[PDB]
RNA sequence: GCUUGACGAUCAUAGAGCGUUGGAACCACCUGAUCCCUUCCCGAACUCAGAAGUGAAACGACGCAUCGCCGAUGGUAGUGUGGGGUCUCCCCAUGUGAGAGUAGGUCAUCGUCAAGC
RNA sequence: UCCUAAAGAGUAACGGAGGAGUACGAAGGUGCGCUCAGACCGGUCGGAAAUCGGUCGCAGAGUAUAAAGGCAAAAGCGCG
């Protein structure tokens, strides 16, 4: 995953809106670590072939801006309310040693073979997908399985119930806010 | 239909409805959802008719989001009624929406037959919506 | 009594029972009132002090007459007005109130058991009755119909549960 | 505490008056110990001079009573002899007048340092 | 709360003027106030206002 | 069931802003309750009307525990 | 010079939460009420003759960063002026510009004064 | 008294909401004394709840009276 990237030196509200219209560039920074920030400007057609990818959060993304280099990462990008396209694309830097928070996507496997879908009429219900982990860059998962193959009708999995690649610490369980992640519900 | 259960007082004014929805745009709770593109009222008969609409529609399962709440009371004068005798008595209730608002949400359906639910919905609605997925 | 039994025997030996360190982590007891339940009849005015003469003769101290906090219309009427009466006897009346019951007077009418087995709410627990306003040293057959009741539990004074079983005892009585 | 600020919770309207008024202050230390004083003027933050209990000529082995409270109502008198104002003010410090408290303010007044 | 009047116990009236609940306290004042022209303090009667 | 009968507006606020020369009488902040605090020089009134005791100019500071507005006038 | 006192600058980057301790000075108790008095009944309040005892509780500094608390940059919303439009609303020029969110500091930083080492 | 009222005052409508035509000899001054409410719980007459005894409290209480704004240097009670 490759971005290519420019210098961006006038910065403000009529500027930026004037990038989107005539250009058709997004304004970005990339700031992350201890270091000095970097604004940013980004072309549109090719930040939503990468938003296309579903692995775009949660994946180490090169990014050049001249032939200067970063492992980057995309950290809460902003979005147009009305129209749903990417402005304000706010990307990372990686530095290599530290716990690097990120959003990663769910899967729910196996929801054909499922005690509460098979022998009783039941239904799934996806509560939460993209738990917020907080993980070193090495072990950055593009996702977490999710297994419900065992769930019956009326057994709640929750994220104490998760899983996988073990170096990943979830953020929600460092605190006693459990979170729901998926049931099995009698139908309407 | 859906009216709130009290209200600490019975009348608002007439306001304005500007800005864009920055809040209630992303599909939080399902996995399609029938979003707003212009801006406008909904008079909670126009909640429940597109509702009927979606449940009637997909009529095997799936969950079923309401994100719009009508909360704010309309007023009307009746007729043979001149121009300010006080404020008139509360017909509707009404949501005030943005463009971008997220009106309805939908999980457990296939993609085709979502697209044919919220089509079912749009149609009873005065406003311009469109069709959105989850993001992340 | 303060005396032989207290200050020789319950001091020493009790800083290694419960494997403690230093000297006063050992307990003491100070105070429980008698909230006779006054709130009954309460507007009368002149038998309130029926339990002042009730808590006077027997006791040997004066009462606080206490007036609550609400105009609690479901339980009573508030214009009975002072519904508590509180007294604190002495540690140099701690002699006399050691021996006054569970020494020479724990009948005060009778207990079918009398086990100290079946309250484990971890505040200190022992099994004995005294409630009844005629069971007390100094009283007549019938002057006054001076029946009033009196209520005896305790808590902690200290830390945990533990630290009262062999503190609130002094003699061998259940 | 319960009791280091429940004092505190007395010892507050005077306080903050006399830093609105500036005018002398006797920040004083009392206990089942000792009966200390010591002295601040006429700005709600200037320490005169110290002079305690610790002093060097009353630590005789009775220290703190209401014996040992009247020797130091001429004690850091002199010390604010130095210091240039008759009257003094009276720090109740959530100290209640009945003991020493008095007892060092009532032995100022024989010892040339008036209310 | 009716008016009352509160009168010196001398040939002179310098009143001071205030009022009261008398549907609580059918007796009368004997609390005593600044006078400026006898300028003693003196036992302040009743109103009597006839 | 019937409305009408607004007050009549009792013109409060902060009169004499915060760099401005004072005279020690002016009433400095009126005010319904003391959301502005008595600084070095000021006086707080009855109705916690703000006044200024002695002369210079006024300076608003923010001070102290509980968050205290206060009106000071420092003899400038 | 440090321990600790004694009122204060500054006010939740200073706050709460989870270990070790200090006995000599200070500090809380403690022994008891005789001589002051404190009691809506009381010496735990508090007044004290005190210094027989005690350092855990009590508090005090001194440990440890989950949480609160601060918080960029960039964007966005709003908006003064001037001009547009498809004008219940937005756009353009120009000036300005949040709130919320986005690595993380930290068991704070100061000032005078003194008994002791 | 709040809203409308456009972050100084002010600002209309047969616009939207509520109040007043008093209390107080202490409910004031002062001296002095003194700090909430909440869940948590102990059943032989109250057992949702009192008398209140003591544990986690984290202004959410109270203010003679409407609402706003204010408070602990209390801007609630006791007593001289």
């Amino acid at each position: 995953f490759i971005v290519n990237a420019q210098v961006r030196s006038d910065l403000g509200k009529g500027a930026s809106r004037r990038l989107r219209r005539n250009a058709g560039l997004v304004p970005a920074v990339v700031y992350g670590g201890d270091k000095e920030p970097q604004s940013v400007t980004l072309e549109l057609r090719e930040i939503a072939k990468l938003l296309e990818n579903e692995a775009a959060f949660s994946h180490v993304i090169a990014l050049n801006v001249g032939g200067v280099k970063e492992t980057v990462l995309i950290k809460a990008l902003q979005r147009h309310p009305a129209k749903g396209f990417v402005m304000h694309a706010d990307f990372l830097r990686v530095v290599a040693d530290h716990k690097l928070t990120a959003h990663v996507p769910l899967h729910f496997i196996n929801e054909e073979v499922a005690v509460g879908v098979k022998q009783a009429g039941g239904e799934i219900s996806h509560t939460i997908s993209e738990v917020e982990v907080s993980c070193l860059p090495k072990d950055l998962p593009e996702f977490i399985e999710v297994d419900m193959a065992k769930v019956e009708l009326g057994q709640i999995v929750h994220l104490s119930d998760l899983k996988a690649p073990k170096g990943v610490e979830l953020v929600q369980l460092a605190h006693g806010n459990d979170l729901a992640v998926a049931n099995i519900h009698a139908s309407r | 239909m859906l009216q709130p259960k009290r209200t600490k007082f019975r009348k608002q004014m007439t306001g304005h409805n500007r800005g864009l929805a920055h809040r209630g745009s992303k599909v939080s709770f399902g996995e399609y959802a029938l979003k707003a593109t212009s801006r406008g009222r909904l008079t909670a008969r126009q909640i429940e008719s597109a509702r009927r609409a979606l449940t009637r529609h997909v009529k095997r399962g799936g969950k079923i989001w309401i994100r719009v709440f009508p909360d704010k009371p309309v007023t009307k004068k009746p007729l043979e009624v001149r121009m300010g005798k006080g404020k008139g008595g509360v017909e509707y209730w009404v949501a005030q929406i943005q463009p971008g608002k997220v009106l309805y949400e939908i999980e457990g359906v296939s993609e085709e037959l979502a697209r044919e639910a919220f089509a079912l919905a749009a149609a009873k609605l005065p406003l311009a919506t469109s069709f959105v997925k989850r993001t992340v | 009594r303060l005396k032989e039994l207290y200050r020789k025997e319950i001091a020493p030996k009790l800083k290694e029972e419960l494997q403690l360190a230093n000297v006063m982590e050992v307990p003491r007891v100070t105070k429980i009132t008698l909230n006779m339940g006054l709130g009954e009849a309460v507007g009368d005015k002149k038998i309130i002090e029926n339990a002042v003469a009730d808590l006077e003769k027997i006791t040997g101290q004066k009462p606080v007459v206490t007036y609550a906090r609400k105009s609690i219309a479901g339980f009573k009427i508030r214009e009975g007005w002072p519904i508590g009466v509180k007294v604190t006897l002495r540690s140099d009346r701690m002699y006399e109130f050691l021996d006054r019951l569970l020494s020479i007077s724990l009948p005060r009418v009778r207990d079918f058991r009398g086990l100290n087995a079946k309250s484990f709410d971890g505040r200190g627990n022992y099994s004995m009755g005294v409630k009844e306003q005629i069971i007390f040293p100094e009283i007549d057959y019938d002057k006054i119909d001076a029946l009033r009741g009196l209520d005896i539990t305790l808590t902690t004074t200290a830390r945990t549960d533990d630290e009262g079983r062999a503190l609130l005892r002094a003699f061998k009585f259940p | 505490s319960v009791k280091k600020e429940t004092r505190l919770r007395r010892a507050r309207k005077a306080r903050l008056k006399m830093r609105e008024l500036e005018t002398v202050r006797l920040c004083v230390y009392r206990s089942s110990q000792h009966i200390y004083a010591q002295v601040i003027a006429a700005d709600g933050g200037k320490v005169l001079a110290s002079a305690s209990t610790l002093d060097k000529d009353l630590r005789e082995g009775a220290t703190g009573n209401i014996d040992a409270a009247k020797k130091v109502g001429q004690l850091v008198a002199e010390r604010a002899k130095a210091a240039g104002v008759t009257q003094v003010a009276f720090d109740r410090s959530g100290f209640k007048y009945h003991g020493r408290v008095k007892a060092l303010a009532d032995a100022a007044r024989e010892g040339g340092l008036e209310f | 709360r009716e008016l009352i009047r509160l009168v010196s116990s001398a040939g002179t009236g310098h009143f001071y003027t205030t009022d009261k609940n008398k549907r609580t306290k059918p007796e009368k004042i004997e609390i005593k106030k600044y006078d400026p022209v006898v300028r003693q303090h003196v036992i302040y009667k009743e109103a009597k206002i006839k | 069931t019937r409305n009408g009968r607004d007050s009549e507006s009792k013109r409060l606020g902060v009169k004499l802003f915060g760099g401005q020369a004072v005279k020690a009488g002016n009433i400095l902040v009126r005010l319904r309750g003391t959301k502005f605090h008595a600084g070095y020089g000021v006086g707080l009134g009855k109705d916690h009307t703000l006044f200024a005791k002695v002369d210079g100019v006024v300076k608003f500071e923010t001070k102290g525990a509980f968050g205290r507005k206060y009106v000071s006038i420092v003899a400038a």
